[PDB]
RNA sequence: UCUCGAGCCCUAGACAGCCGGGAGGUGAGCUUAGAAGCAGCUACCCUCUAAGAAAAGCGUAACAGCUUACCGGCCGAGGUU
């Protein structure tokens, strides 16, 4: 359903690719509402039952690929 | 008489409280 | 094939076998027309949960598909190094 995370994170991120390596090259940053937003329009493709697990999933697909935090 | 295995009798005791060995061994108490 | 010894596992069910489950984000990112566990490079994180790798071996043009890990059941006594 619903696009994946990959875009839905290059979009606010203002980037289009990658980095080489992450969490060593930080490609782009994503505040804490940005990604509770994106954990908002996965609600379906998801299994957490509350929106806090939710963003630990997508908070798990940025920091892999240089999206630190704020 | 495995760490893990104490851990899941007192996790699912606090479950019924709030394997299937384990499930008695919990029941049992 | 006989005998002696050591370590570890086991009725909270061991070893093997058989049955069932092996799931979502997501077909990770990069490279590439394409690559989705499995050409190569890097990373290898978290949800649900009794389990389930960013995938150990085949398989495909790439998917698909078949299985290892891992979890549960049946069974019931020694098993393994």
């Amino acid at each position: 359903g619903v696009p994946p995370t990959a875009e839905l994170i290059k979009d606010e991120a203002g980037f289009e690719t990658g980095s080489g390596e992450p969490q060593e090259d930080f490609v782009a940053d994503l505040s804490v509402d940005q990604v509770k937003q994106i954990a908002e329009q996965k609600h379906p493709d998801l299994l957490s039952y509350d929106l806090t697990n939710a963003a630990k999933e997508v908070v798990g697909t940025c920091t892999s690929l240089g999206v630190t935090i704020e | 008489i495995p760490e893990w295995k104490q851990e899941e009798v007192d996790a699912i005791v606090e479950m019924i409280e709030s394997r299937n060995t384990l499930l008695e061994r919990a029941l049992d108490d």
